[PDB]
């Protein structure tokens, strides 16, 4: 998160944080958001070998009574995602176990909106992600508003596609979504609307978020049959 | 554009 400030711990209690183990590397990291006790949404490019999911964490290098480790059995990315233009960002992970309901850990409701996010809304997002370009991931939970840009704010984006995503990120200031924040929710009138996919190398916002309410259907059905 |  560029920009933003250090949120109070545990006041996002279904914010995860992910390691991702990948073959020929070292590990990497990412958010995401428990909705279901057994069952975290994220972004498809965050898949890898095997992930660990460690909920009620606040400054993550620091292991206290909050925190429950758990271990993903199986990663449901999106049939239809694409490398090259990033389309259907979106992943869902089953855990080994249920999580425990505590004042750390808990679901954040895949929602019901009667009416879509007008732009000119504001939102927030949090994540452990670095803090500037050259900057490294961030130890504790960073949290910043964004405002909803129109869809021609992101035109740049040439795969940009504004009804499977959202436009996120006032080019006028420097707060931004970055670099491990991705599959974090974005969240507006307190409910997700989006999830944290990609933006420039350089950090000029806005950002792109793969728009939820899209994939609705999909993300039912896999719940259904797991 | 890069993956976040
Ligand atoms: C995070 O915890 C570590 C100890 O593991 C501490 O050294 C560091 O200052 C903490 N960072 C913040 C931002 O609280
Ligand atoms: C990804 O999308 C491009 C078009 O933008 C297409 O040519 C390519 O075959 C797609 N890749 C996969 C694996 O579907
Ligand atoms: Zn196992």
């Amino acid at each position: 998160i560029i920009g933003g400030t250090e949120c109070k711990p545990h006041s996002r209690p279904y914010m995860a944080y992910l390691e991702i183990v990948t073959s020929n590397g070292p590990s990497k990291f990412c958010g995401g958001f428990l909705i279901r006790r057994n069952f975290v949404l994220t972004a498809a490019h965050c898949a890898g070998r095997s992930i660990t999911v460690t909920l009620g964490a606040h400054n993550i290098t620091e292991e206290e009574d909050t925190w429950q480790k758990l271990e993903v059995i199986k990663q449901f990315r999106h049939p239809k995602y694409n490398t090259s233009t990033l389309h259907h960002d979106i992943m869902l992970l089953k855990l080994k176990e249920k999580a425990s309901l505590t004042l750390a850990v808990g679901t954040l409701p895949f929602p019901s909106q009667k009416n879509f996010v007008p732009p000119g809304r504001m939102c927030r997002v949090a994540g452990w992600g670095r803090t500037g370009v050259l900057k490294p991931g961030s130890d504790t939970l960073q949290e910043v508003k964004l405002r909803l840009m129109d869809p021609q704010a992101c035109s740049h984006f040439r795969d940009f596609d504004h009804n499977l995503q959202l436009c996120v990120g006032n080019p006028r200031k420097t707060k931004s979504a970055f670099k491990g924040d991705s599959g974090g929710p974005l969240l507006c009138a307190g409910a997700a609307q989006g999830i944290v996919s990609y933006g420039r190398s350089d950090a000029k916002p806005p950002a792109v978020f793969t728009r939820i309410s899209h994939y609705q259907p999909w993300i039912n059905q896999i719940l259904q049959a797991n | 554009a890069a993956p976040f």
